[PDB]
């Protein structure tokens, strides 16, 4: 639902690169392959962590809050 | 005593055993029990 | 068999009634009582028997 | 003659509900089933 | 007046009476909570059986005859014919026939299952009594339905019941009073009424009346406050609750400026327009006390929006 | 991992691999058994229940 | 030490199915019995045999 904090296989921290990855795709006009390498994700265990992630949090945030303060 | 929340207008209500189950503001008939105010412990594993 | 089975006994004149254990009265929530199907049929037999007895 | 009693809406309402609530298509079996929601593909 | 035939579980060793007993459903054991001694084993839980309610039908076990995977119409017809010719079941069939008609009447008005259950129960309790022997069956059924609706806090009006069941008001009123007396008589013998049993209970009518007119829920709440405070005026307190509710609704209709004329409000609710306007004059002099303070304070409704004569 | 078994990385499990939420719903109604008998939602006491 | 054989190694899409052992494991030493046959009841949820 949200970007994992650590790579499942080797434990590298990948939860602080989601926004950078999206920025590279949008503003830098880079393909997903080049963006992953620029972020320092070399082992393919880490690449699939960011490459195949589905951000379902955005869909959930569209619903109005159940309890508003 | 108990504070309930409407499921359509998010209005916090206070109902007794005699009060009818319904929102007094918008008229909805679905109410969500409010989150407990007591702290709950969780393990980060 | 002269003692264990005779043709006259194959016709029912007196019907034995099984005890409640054979036909227990189950309960769903303990506030509603249900009766075994045998009890339902046995009650019909009693009603029919009394109806016939009164008729003739 | 009371039109409100001549027309019994319960007949249509229950007949459709019963045939849809259960699989008994009458008054065939398994015509209606609880939708499977384990996953989107299901 | 009969054999005891009662089993009480007490611990022989502890001998404390009453004993502390814990029923371990999972382990199927009844054990003394003090010494741990097991008092009884192999406890049973608490298809092949049918559950029936012995409050509307009492004790009456019967079985129908119908076609099977293989059956000839000759046997079914004659067997059904024989079943009908029974003297014991005839007495109860009249009560059962009454329940069937009540269910049809209740189901034709779109009422909850609780009402028909209450209505059927009321009929059974008041049936087979010497007092109810000269009244038409239609009056009895209508009175039971009205009682059933009252017990469910969804009480209808006399006119609403008279729309389906046709019985003149004189018999309807007399039957209802007799029926209420019967309930009171059997309530002391062994409850039956509460604050809802009160005849007026005007607050219950407002939600349905406004719904028929299609007004928003905000208007309904204002009308409820107006009707509740409407009982402080002696000139209106003695009026019929229907008129009190309708006139109160009419005051709120004009307060919120809904384009619905009185000619249609009285046509839909079957209330004379003159009565609505006649009651408005009495209700117009106490407008300041008949408007919710919070609604006026917020600014949604102002007392200057109500036309004055 | 013989005969259709598998070996799974415990560290991967710790990091959230194949972890899931489970939701179960319990329904209960306030039954009205006829007229006299009726139910309510209450916290029964050991002295009155 | 190096494994004498080389291992086929790569990513693959796996799925977690609904069957979890904690929803199947159950044992019974003694427990409730049926009303009619007076034998152990049926069903894991009811501590059956
Ligand atoms: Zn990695
Ligand atoms: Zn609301
Ligand atoms: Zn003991």
């Amino acid at each position: 639902m949200i970007v994992p904090v650590r790579c499942f296989s080797c434990g590298k921290v990948v939860g602080d690169k989601w926004e950078s990855y999206l920025n590279l795709l949008q503003e830098d006009e880079l393909d997903e392959g080049t963006a992953l390498s620029r972020l320092g994700l070399k082992r393919y265990c880490c690449r699939r962590m960011i490459l195949t992630h589905v951000d379902l949090i955005e869909k959930f945030l569209r619903y109005n809050p159940l309890e508003k303060r | 005593t108990l504070k309930y929340i409407c499921a359509e207008c998010s209005s916090k209500l206070s109902l007794s055993r005699t009060d009818a189950v319904r929102c007094k503001d918008c008229g909805h008939r679905i109410l969500l029990k409010a989150r407990t105010k007591r702290l709950v412990q969780f393990e980060a594993r | 068999n002269e003692v264990f089975s005779r043709p006259e006994w194959m016709i029912l004149t007196c019907l034995p009634v099984p005890p409640p254990p054979v036909r227990p009265s189950i309960s769903f929530n303990e506030s509603q009582r249900g009766e075994d199907d045998l009890t339902f049929k046995l009650a019909d037999i009693l009603k029919a028997n009394i109806s016939l007895e009164t008729l003739e | 003659f009371n039109m409100k009693l001549a027309i019994n809406a319960k007949t249509i309402t229950s007949g459709l509900k019963y045939a849809l609530a259960t699989g008994n298509w009458g008054e065939r079996a398994g015509v209606s089933q609880v939708l499977n929601r384990y996953t989107y593909s299901s | 007046r009969g054999p005891n035939l009662n089993i009480v579980l007490t611990c022989p060793e502890c001998k404390v009476y009453p004993p502390k007993i814990v029923e371990r459903f999972s382990e199927g054991d009844v054990v003394c909570a003090l010494c741990g001694l097991v008092l009884s084993d192999k406890l049973v839980d608490t298809r092949v059986g049918e559950a029936s309610n012995p409050l509307l039908d009492g004790n009456n076990l019967s079985t129908r005859i119908g076609k099977g995977e293989t059956t000839d119409m000759r046997f079914t017809k004659e067997l059904n014919k024989a079943q009908g010719k029974n003297v014991m079941d005839k007495k109860d069939n009249e009560v059962q026939a009454a329940f069937a008609k009540i269910t049809m009447l209740c189901d034709a008005a779109e009422l909850p299952k609780i009402v028909k259950d209450c209505a059927k129960e009321a009929y059974k309790l008041c049936h087979d009594e010497k007092t109810l022997k000269g009244k038409s069956m239609e009056s009895i059924m209508a009175a039971s339905i009205l009682i059933g609706c009252r017990r469910a806090e969804v009480a209808r009006t006399f006119k609403e019941i008279q729309s389906l069941i046709h019985v003149k008001t004189k018999e309807f009123g007399k039957t209802l009073n007799i029926m209420k007396n019967i309930l009171r008589g059997k309530s002391e013998d062994g409850k039956i009424d509460t604050d809802n049993m009160s005849g007026a209970q005007n607050l219950t009518y407002i939600p349905r009346f406004c719904s028929h007119l299609g007004l928003p829920m905000q208007v309904t709440t204002s009308a409820e406050y107006t009707a509740k405070k409407c009982k402080e005026i002696k000139e209106i307190a003695g009026k019929s609750p229907i008129t009190i509710a309708v006139v109160s609704i009419y005051l709120n209709i004009l307060l919120f400026q809904i384009p619905i004329t009185a000619a249609k409000v009285g046509q839909t609710l079957q209330v004379t327009e003159g009565t609505i306007k006649s009651g408005y004059k009495i209700l117009y002099e106490h407008r300041d006390k008949l408007v919710d303070p919070q609604l006026i304070a917020n600014g949604v409704v102002s007392l200057d929006n109500l036309p004055g004569v | 991992n013989q005969e259709d078994s598998m070996i799974m990385n415990q560290s991967s499990i710790d990091r959230g691999l194949f972890r899931s939420l489970f939701f179960r719903s319990y329904m209960d109604q306030e039954k009205k058994y006829g007229m006299s008998i009726t139910e309510t939602f209450e916290k029964p006491q050991r002295t009155n229940t | 030490k190096k494994l004498m054989a080389q291992i086929f190694f790569g990513p693959t899409y796996y799925q977690r199915l609904r069957h979890m052992v904690d929803d199947k494991i159950h044992a019974r030493a003694r427990g409730p019995m049926q009303v009619l046959t007076r034998q152990p009841v049926e069903g894991r949820s009811r501590d059956g045999g």
